[PDB]
This record gives structure tokens, sequence and C-alpha cells, in this order.
RNA sequence: GCGGUGCGCCGCGACCGGCUCCGGGACGGCUGGGAAGGCCCGGCGGGGAAGGUGGCCCGGGGGCCCCGGGUGUUACAGCCCG
RNA sequence: UUGGUAAGCAGAACUGGCGCUGCGGGAUGAACCGAACGCCGGGUUAAGGCGCCCGAUGCCGACGCUCAUCAGACCCCAGAAA
RNA sequence: GCGCCGGAGCCUCGGUUGGCCUCGGAUAGCCGGUCCCCCGCCGGGGUCCGGUGCGGAGAGCCCUUCGUCCCGGGAAACGGGGCGGCCGGAAAGGGGGCCGCCCUCUCGCCCGUCACGCACCGCACGUUCGUGGGGAACCUGGCGCUAAACCAUUCGUAGACGAC
């Protein structure tokens, strides 16, 4: 009867001003503001869902639209709140400034 | 970019490249060669811990 | 020098080695300023090195001890005496302050001299550190507070944690 | 999903800033009340440095070159314009989320928000002046100062009327709090134990 | 304008940092920007900012300086340990912390009667409206 | 964790679920029991890491728990369907289990709803 | 440096009747009244007296030329008591 | 059954070892054999002055209490050194 | 360090660069500051940075100085005094 | 043959996972009350009482969802649910609520008793806004509608050809 994980926003790669590497990527996770607040995250699982052409086939469902990449939070980063990540395909450009779910699913409470 | 007296005295201490450091005995010609090179190195008197 | 941290204070007595022509020199005591003892003992041979003739190829060092407060919770008017390098010239010194602690004082001091001369640690010497009475002091800023029953509020209070909500509801308040 | 900015109190060069980055996260935003956003050191000093502003004219067809807007609407767009990476597709786009009134027209049933970090009165230190982009636009050669005023006037008018009554509407839940409060003894003291009121 | 005073005197109850949430007297105005203490209260006799202390409206009267022992005397007399219990200041402090003890099983517990308190006002809210309506004929 | 305490189911069919746990198996795995009736949720199995701990403990000292109802007679098979071994097992592990939990005030109507997430209500702050 | 209080006191006789709300003084006496703004200044205007016979203006914490706008407020409410009581009244003389 | 070889595609878990970043508990030594403060005005014994407590007058505002000065070494406060 | 008022000019000593050489930084670029390179996974750094453009202060960061009707904002460097 | 009103499937574009319906603004000062009294058309000051590290606090406020059946307790008894007056509103006009009725339940909202409901055998896109946008066609009735433009021919208030 509701949602069950937390919304956050892929808000760029790990990169320097001019050399931007691509098997990390970067998380504002919703409501939390310095490093102290982000132990929790850490290792939980993450998901960018999303919507092809075609069909393909789930587990526990039809075979539709509706597909993810999956993947995994690593460390704290900066001062601020955010987060890096390691999803196991590489991240599409377009999903920056749009949506993903980390879930609560590896839980250490 | 290294000036030739001292890429003979590190040398001679077995330091060739950055971030490397070696046990050293003291005298007066041991000093004086740490005086040469003292704008490239970090040393002092080291404990039973390190 | 570089002036960081804070500094603390102390004791470093610095004679020269015995040579066979008459049997015992002369020790020579000072204040030094600084945060640890590497340079509580090597600008020691900087001020030494000036008065009598003595570098470091003859000359030991027997004491360094680190000295403390002894009213570290009383209020004292300090009567520091300065000296500096101008671009210009060079210059003499008095300077007033007020801490707890002789040590805090200099370092006081040494952040003044910064804002109001760009004078950097290297260019200033501190002479004479010296706690003084108070209807003795001569200089505006530090007499006012020579007064027992001090009444000053608080009256525009500038906010501080501002990206805490980062968009609200409220304008916020300035005067408690 | 939407946020809502009075720009009353609010700086030029910070809110463009603190702006522009929601924006880049994919928030959308709009900003209103563009007629009060001030900005530090006095009018004579933001006439100036906007005049020679105007100047920039390229000189062999003036038609083609940079285009100066006058409205205090289009002046804020211009200055979140510039902290964007504007000629690249994702800048292009972030710039759609953005959209931002002259008076407050449509949008005026609504709560608006405010930063606290770009406040005039947080930010600046009251022995120092400033200028409205209000009276700068309308000393600029803006066509819409005295309309954009008329109008709103009538719509505090309309505010209060609404105040008034939800004020009223606050005089009969208050007391019938005391018209109920025997009657409703254990479900108004088991909230307290847990602090949601007092 | 002015009632609350750094005053030789005052009680400053602590916005952050260390020894946040304990009261703590004054003692000894060294400076512009910092002063100088609180016995009964877990505080050692330091010298403190004024950009960490928010003044509450308590005076207690002993010399302009005065060691731990004197200070005992001065605020073991006013009872200000009782006196700050009642202050409306403290319950909004004591009814906003007793919601982040709080568990789940509580939240839900708390919602259930949040659902049956505002259906009898709800009720009662509108049979003094259309009682004022009855009125003015 | 321990004997008798609020366990969150949340990840299979039952997901968001209010369920007690009774006895850790030799293969490492829990029994987090629903009473069925108030739930919809059997004798299973789940796996510590998948299940939040919560700070309710009522107490199960004094009742029974089964020992037949060991880790390999729930390991699957191959339209699967409740026989009649699973009945007995059913309402008399859960009726010694019944009379503990309407006794609390009012704790019956809470293992039956659902936990979910809204806004202003962060997984990092609270504590459950 | 910053000095910690600043004040000065003006007092009236007995003939005017002034108050404020803020620091905009108003005042009215034998022959009209004036309102005054000063809100631009950064005091604390106080009345005081039991027949307010006396305001007071501070200025807590102030460097050099804000210790002079002190007396220039208590100079202003000097004008408009004096005006409102007896009254100015300019003369000049035309010369060709 | 005992041995080796691996899965059709997509997946989870567990304990073992190498490398890192973190978080939490406890224990000893040093010094000026730390510096200062704490608790029995510590118990007898003198001296000193101010960012002058009592009080005493003068000034200046109210209901017997605050505000602005002077006097001077314990009185219905404290403070610094044997 | 020689000639020349001086030159992004002519001429010599010591060492280290560039030419032959990419890489972080100095927006910008043979010579300046950091470091010299087989194809890549984790980790920490140099010189430089931490409002947005742009990775990183969205610290209840410390004490001062300064208003400009031509303010100020970093080695070589790119505007100047009596 | 286009277009208003009230069943059965196909191509295609993807994003999202509850709502806040609003004083005017001061910052060396606010907010809420009832106001005895004086000036105004329900309104503004003055006077008195609360409070002020906002508790008439965006450190906020609302809604809240596994489903049914039997029997009681409280709340409600001015309620729940679905045809018509009559106004509300222009800066870029909202799927607004007061007043009769056809009707309609004693259920809805909290605490109990009464058991039953794929109990799918430890696991991934799970839950909405959504009758979503764009458009090829298939309907079934109901209400009712047969225009101009391009050109060619003509003008010279225009013209290089096009335009006018």
């Amino acid at each position: 009867s509701g949602r069950l994980w937390c919304k956050a926003i892929f808000a760029g790669y790990k990169r320097g001003l001019r050399n931007q590497r691509e098997h990390t990527a970067l998380l504002k996770i919703e409501g939390v503001y310095a490093r102290d607040e982000t132990e929790f995250y850490l290792g939980k699982r993450c998901a960018y869902v999303y919507k092809a052409k075609n069909n393909t086939v789930t587990p526990g469902g039809k075979p539709n639209k509706t597909r993810v990449i999956w993947g995994k939070v690593t460390r704290a980063h900066g001062n601020s709140g955010m987060v890096r990540a390691k999803f196991r395909s590489n991240l599409p450009a377009k999903a920056i400034g749009h949506r993903i779910r980390v879930m609560l699913y590896p839980s250490r409470i | 970019g290294v000036s030739p007296k001292v890429r003979k005295v590190l040398q001679l201490l077995r330091l060739r490249q950055i971030f490397n450091g070696t046990f050293v005995k003291l005298n007066k010609a041991s000093i004086n060669m740490l005086r040469i090179v003292e704008p490239y190195i970090a040393w002092g008197y080291p404990n039973l811990k390190s | 020098m570089k002036a960081s941290g804070t500094l603390r204070e102390y004791k470093v007595v610095g004679r020269c080695l015995p040579t066979p022509k008459c049997r015992t020199p002369p020790l020579y005591r000072m204040r030094i300023f600084a945060p640890n003892h590497v340079v509580a003992k090597s600008r020691f041979w900087y001020f030494v090195s000036q008065l009598k003739k003595m570098k470091k190829s003859s000359g030991e060092i027997v004491y360094c001890g680190q000295v403390f407060e002894k009213s570290p919770l009383r209020v004292k008017n300090f009567g520091i005496w300065l000296r500096y390098d101008s671009r210009s010239g060079t210059h003499n010194m008095y300077r007033e302050y007020r801490d707890l602690t002789t040590a805090g004082a200099v370092t006081q001091c040494y952040r003044d001299m910064g804002a109001r001369h760009r004078a950097r640690a290297h260019s200033i010497q501190i002479m004479k550190v010296e706690e003084i009475a108070a209807s003795k002091c001569r200089r505006p800023a530090v007499k006012q507070f020579h007064d027992s029953k001090i009444k000053f509020p608080l009256p525009h209070r500038v906010l501080r944690r501002q990206h805490k909500p980062r968009f609200t509801t409220k304008r916020p308040n300035t005067f408690f | 999903q939407v946020l809502v900015l009075d720009g009353r109190g609010h700086l030029l060069g910070r809110l463009a800033a603190i702006v522009a980055k929601q924006v880049l996260l994919g928030r959308k935003v709009v900003v209103v009340r563009c007629e009060g956003i001030n900005i530090s050191g006095n009018f004579y000093r933001n006439k100036l440095k906007y005049l020679a502003f105007l100047r920039k004219r390229m000189n062999t067809n003036p038609s083609r070159g940079p285009y100066h807007f006058r409205a205090p609407s289009r002046i804020f767009w211009r200055t979140v314009r510039g902290m964007l990476p504007h000629k690249t597709k994702r800048g292009q786009a972030a710039l759609d989320r953005l959209k931002v009134f002259d008076g407050i027209p449509p949008y005026d049933k609504k709560k608006r928000m405010v930063v606290p970090a770009a406040l005039k009165v947080v930010r600046l230190k009251p022995t120092r002046k400033f200028a409205y982009l209000g009276r700068l636009a309308h000393e600029v050669g803006w066509k819409y100062q005295a309309v954009t005023a008329t109008l709103e006037e009538k719509r505090k008018e309309k505010a209060k009327i609404h105040y008034r009554k939800k004020k009223q509407l606050m005089r009969l839940r208050k007391q019938a709090e005391k018209n109920v409060e025997k009657k409703i003894s254990k479900f108004t003291d088991v909230l307290k134990t847990h602090g949601l009121l007092v | 304008v002015f009632r609350r005073f750094v005053e030789v005197g005052r009680v400053a109850y602590v916005s952050f940092g260390p020894h946040a949430g304990k009261l703590v007297a004054i003692v000894d105005v060294i400076d512009q920007n910092r002063a100088l203490d609180g016995p009964c209260t877990r505080v050692r006799r330091q010298a403190m900012p004024f950009k960490c202390m928010q003044l509450t409206d308590f005076i207690l009267k002993f010399p302009h300086s005065a060691r731990q022992k004197y200070v005992r005397k001065a605020w073991e007399k006013a009872d200000i340990n009782t006196k700050w219990a009642a202050t409306r200041w403290a319950k909004k402090i004591e009814a906003r912390e007793r919601k982040a003890k709080m568990t789940d099983f509580d939240r839900y517990k708390v919602m259930k009667a949040k659902k049956m308190r505002n259906r009898i006002i709800k009720n009662e809210v509108k049979k003094l409206q259309r009682a004022a309506l009855l009125k003015a004929s | 964790i321990t004997p008798g305490t609020i366990l969150i189911i949340l990840t299979g069919r039952h997901r968001g679920k209010r369920v007690v746990f009774l006895k850790q198996l030799s293969s490492g795995l829990l029994l987090v029991t629903g009473p069925l009736s108030l739930n919809r949720v059997p004798l299973r199995r789940t796996h510590q890491k998948f299940v939040i701990a919560t700070s309710t403990k009522i107490d199960i000292s004094g009742v029974k728990i089964p020992k037949h109802l060991t880790d390999a007679y729930f390991k699957k098979k191959k339209k699967y369907e409740i026989t009649e071994q699973r009945k007995v097992d059913q309402k008399a592990v859960d009726s010694q289990i019944l009379p503990k939990i309407k006794a609390v005030p009012q704790l019956q109507g809470y293992l039956r709803s659902v936990f979910a997430l809204t806004n202003g209500v962060y997984p990092h702050k609270l504590v459950f | 440096m910053k000095t910690i209080l600043s004040n000065q006191t003006v007092d009236i006789p007995e003939n005017v009747d002034i108050s404020l709300k803020g620091r905009t003084v108003i005042v009215k006496g034998p022959r009209g009244t004036l309102r005054r703004d000063f809100n631009h200044i950064n005091v604390e205007l106080s009345l005081l007296g039991k027949k307010k016979k006396r305001l007071r203006v501070d200025k807590w914490w102030g460097n050099r030329k804000e210790l002079a706008t002190v007396r220039t407020i208590c100079s202003h409410v000097q004008n408009m008591i004096k005006g409102v009581t007896l009254g100015f009244r300019y003369k000049m003389r035309s010369v060709y």
C-alpha cells in the first residue's frame, strides 16, 4: 500500500575539471546534508528504472516494456550529503537530472 | 631536472625514486652528505615503533 | 616563520661546548614563542648568534621543556613590546591586549600586526612580554573593559545556519 | 514538485546561483515578483554599470548584436543564463524549467517560499547602500512600471479580505477546543506523551 | 527596545558545539567578543564566545569575580534548576525531543489517536458556523 | 533480533508486513511467523539481511516452539497444495502466541496494517 | 575602535506633547504638529520620566562615523519643538 | 553410491585469505616525579589596594526601591601574598 | 656579465630545460609550478583548488582592515610614478 | 462529410510513485486576543491582557490504503451517499461552495468479541498520478451543419521576374 525506496538524482560522473571517469556515478540522496548522515546508505542496493520500445521478460510478471540497471552505493563524497556509486551497467547521460531508487535491502538494523 | 652533485649524493644513499627511504648511521661524513641534499629529503631520529 | 596553531611558550637555555682555553663558558636563557620544540631551538639560534659570537658548529642546547600558565583562569592586561620591519624601514613599539595566558597574547598580537600592517611573522619580534596593571595602561581600546558592572546587549544578531532548511516559509528574526 | 519564490529582499548575483543549481538537478522553479529583487552598492553604480552594458552594439549590423532586454523579468533571467552551460543540450533544456514573471499575476493563490542565504537582512550590513531592480528598470526605459503597480495594489486588497476570513476560521476551532475538551480527555492526553502540540 | 543584557549575573543557555543544552553563568567579560562558567550544571571554569550563547532571563548576584564555591552559594540560592523546568521555553524543548525518542509502533498509535480527535471538533466546528449564520437575519 | 521481537519482511509477495520472530534454524535462516489470521502469513523462513528488526519485544519465554519443523521440511519439492499435515502445525503454534499480543494496549491494529514511506519521513533519521 | 556606549538627553519644558512608534517622532505643542522619521540610523530613542519629560538616544557598539549620528538626531528634535513652540521666521531685504 | 567436468539464460546468500578506508571499547608511562582547580574563609597569624561591599552624606527619579558622583581598607560582599 | 637610453635587441660563464616530450595545474599557450608514460581494477597524493558555470566548505570555520560618481580579486603575466 | 454530446482492440511516445486553496511586511523589533473609549463602513487607531531563541513554531499542518462476516461498548442523531435555484471570477478568467429533492443507508471513523479469504513453500521492474500525451481505424445510437482559397482572365493607385 505504499513506497519502499528512497528517492535520489544522478548528478554527473566522477570527474575533475577536464577528464571524466565513467565507472563511478554521483548521487544526491534526498534530505541527507553532511557526511555524518551517510553511513546508512553505504553498500545498499540501487536501481535506475526505465522503459524501452520492445518487451523484456521479468521475474514475477508478464513480458512488458520495463527494465533496469542495477548497482551499489560505495562511499561518501565531499562535505555536504553526496554519495558515490557503482552500477554493473555503465549509465546513460540522458539520466543526468532524473530519478533513481536506493532500496532498503541489505539492512544493518 | 636535477643538479649534478645532488644526483650523485642521492644515489649513494640508494634513494633513486620519490617517497623511498633508508637507515643511515651518523658521524661527520654522514651529516655533511645530508646538507647537500637538504631540499630533496626529510629525515629524523626514529623510535622503537618506527 | 609561520604562526600556525597557537604559540606555546618555551624556556630553552643554550651555552657553548667547553673548548680548552678557559674551562667553563657562560649559559644564556631565553623566552621563545613557537608551536613545537623544533622551531623553539633553531629560531633561538638566530637571536643568540647576533649578541655573542655563537653559530652552530660549536653550540649545544641543554633544556627545552614547555612552560605553563599559572593563573590560566584569570583575566590579565598584558603589555607586549614589538619590533618590526616595514617596506620602507624599521620600528619599535608597545602594544596591549586581554587574555588569560602569556602565550595567547603573543598569538593575538601576530594576528593584529598581520591586519594593520601587512607584516608577516618573519619581520616581527616580541622583545618583552610583560603583564601590566589597570590604571597604568595607556591605550583606549583595552581600557574600557575596566568596568566591574559591564552591561552591553547583543543587538543585531545576524543569523548563522542558512543551509538548514535551504527554503522556507518564514523570513527570519534578528534581535534576541 | 514545483518551487515558488518571492524574490523580495533577495539579492541578484546569489539567487541566480542558488536557483541555477536546483534547475540542473531537474527541479522546476518559478520566481515571481522580480520588480523587488535588489542589488548592493548605490544606484548611480547600478545605473552606470548597466548603461555601459547598453553600449555593446555590433558596429557593422546592430540588429544582430547583443540584445539588451529592459524588463525586471528578462534581466534576472539573463543573470541565471550566465551560470549555466547554455550552448549544450543539457543547458538549453534546463532553462525550460525556469519560468519567471512580473508582478505576481495565475500563481498567486499559492504559498511561495524564501531563500534565507541570499536574503538582504541576513547578508548586508545596515549602513551600506543598495538598488532596486524595480526603479533601475524604470530608469533605463522600462515601459510598464506604473501598470504592474496598479494591478498589484488590487491584489493586496483581495488578500487582506481572505486573511480576514481565515482568522475567523481559527475563531471556531480554538473555541471548539474548549467546547469538546472534557469528552476528549483520552485522545488529547495521549499525543502529549510524544510531543505534537505543546 | 532592549531588556536581556550581557550583565555580570546572566544565565545563558548554550546553543551548539560541545556543552550544548546546558545552562551556564557569566563571571568575567574578557573582551569585545568573548566572555568567561557553570558549576551546578556540569561546565568547567573556561572562556566562551558570545556567538554561541542565547540569553535566558535569569540573573544571580555574586561579586564580579569569584571561585567555584562562592558561585555555588549564588546558584543554590535562587534555585535555578527547579525554575528552568517550568519555563515555557523548556517544555517546547522536551515536547520536541520526545519526537526523536519516538518508536515505530508509537508513530502509528499516535496516528490512530489523531484520526478520532479531529472528527469530533470537525463536527463541532460546523455546529458553530451554521449557528453564526442563524443569528445575523 | 532476539526471540519474540518484531520483524519487518522487505522483499517477497509479503513486503512491508509486520511479522514476529520465533527461532533461528541451523541453516541460519530465521523463522518469520505471521499469525496467519491477522496478516496472512504462516510458518516461513526469511533471511537476516532482508529483515529490519524493531524495538518492540513481547516475551516468548513460556510457550512451546516445535522441533520437527526443521530446515529440510521447509525445503522445496517440484499448484502446490496445503496438505492436512500443515494445519495443526498452523493453528497450535499460533494459538499459544495469540493470548500475548491482544493483552498489550492496542497492538492488533498494527501487525495487520502495512508500513511505508511518505515524506518528511526519511529512513536515515527516525528510530524503529 | 568600537566604542561600547554613547548617548545624549533632550528634555522638554512645561508646554509640549511628544511620543513615537519605532523612530518616527511626533510632536504637538502651541502651534501645530510635525512627524519626522529616522528609519535609517540604528538607535534606541527610549522615552522616560513621569509626564514624559525626557527623550533619550543610545547607540551601542559604534565606530567613528556612527557616534556622529547621536547628537545630530539629538539636535533635529530641538528644531521640531523650538518651531512648534515659537516658530520660524526668516526675513530679507531687496537689493539693487 | 565414489571420483573428476561443468550450468541454458538471468539471479541471491554464506563462511575463508590478500589490500584499504572508517567506527567503537578498555590499559600504562612522562613532566615542574605535569600546570591549574576541587572539598574541611581549611585552623591560628599579620600586611596590601580596586575593575571600593558595606554604611554615611551629597546630587536625581519614583513609591519604601532604582539611578548619577564623593568618602575610604572591612561592616549586612569579595580579592592578592607570606 | 660586456656593448647599447632601451628592445620580444647584439655578445659570453655555471647548472637545468626546449628542440625530440605527452600528463595535473597557470581560462588562454615550445621554455613557468607539480611529475616524466606498456593495457587496466581499488587506495592515497603533488602543484593547485573548494559561489555557479565546474569535482570539492550546504564548517552555527577564527581575530582585524576597506567603500570606491574609473573599488578588488595571486610565481613568469601581460598596465605605470614623483 | 465533417463535429458536438453519452462498448471492443491495434500501432507509438516516455516521464513519474500522496496533498498544502495566498496576510501585509518589520529586522535597534514582531505575533495573537477581547477589546470599555474616540474617529470611519463591516473598518483604523489608542487603551488593557497573553507570548517572544517563534509551540497561533515550514524544527510546521493535512490525508493515511490488506479485505470481508457475526455480536456489544463509545462518537455521532445538525451526519453518509447522487437532481435544480443563485452568485462567485479578467494580469495569463477555477473540472468553486451556500439553499430545496427523486433519493439513501445505519455501514463509513476509533477499542474490543467472530473466524474465513492461493498459506503459491527465504529473494529483482513490486504500490500511484492513469480513463496520461499523439494518432491509424471499428462502433452504437442522440443532436444538427453543404464553404472558400490557389490559379487563369481583368486593373495600373504596383512592378526586373515574384509580390502588391
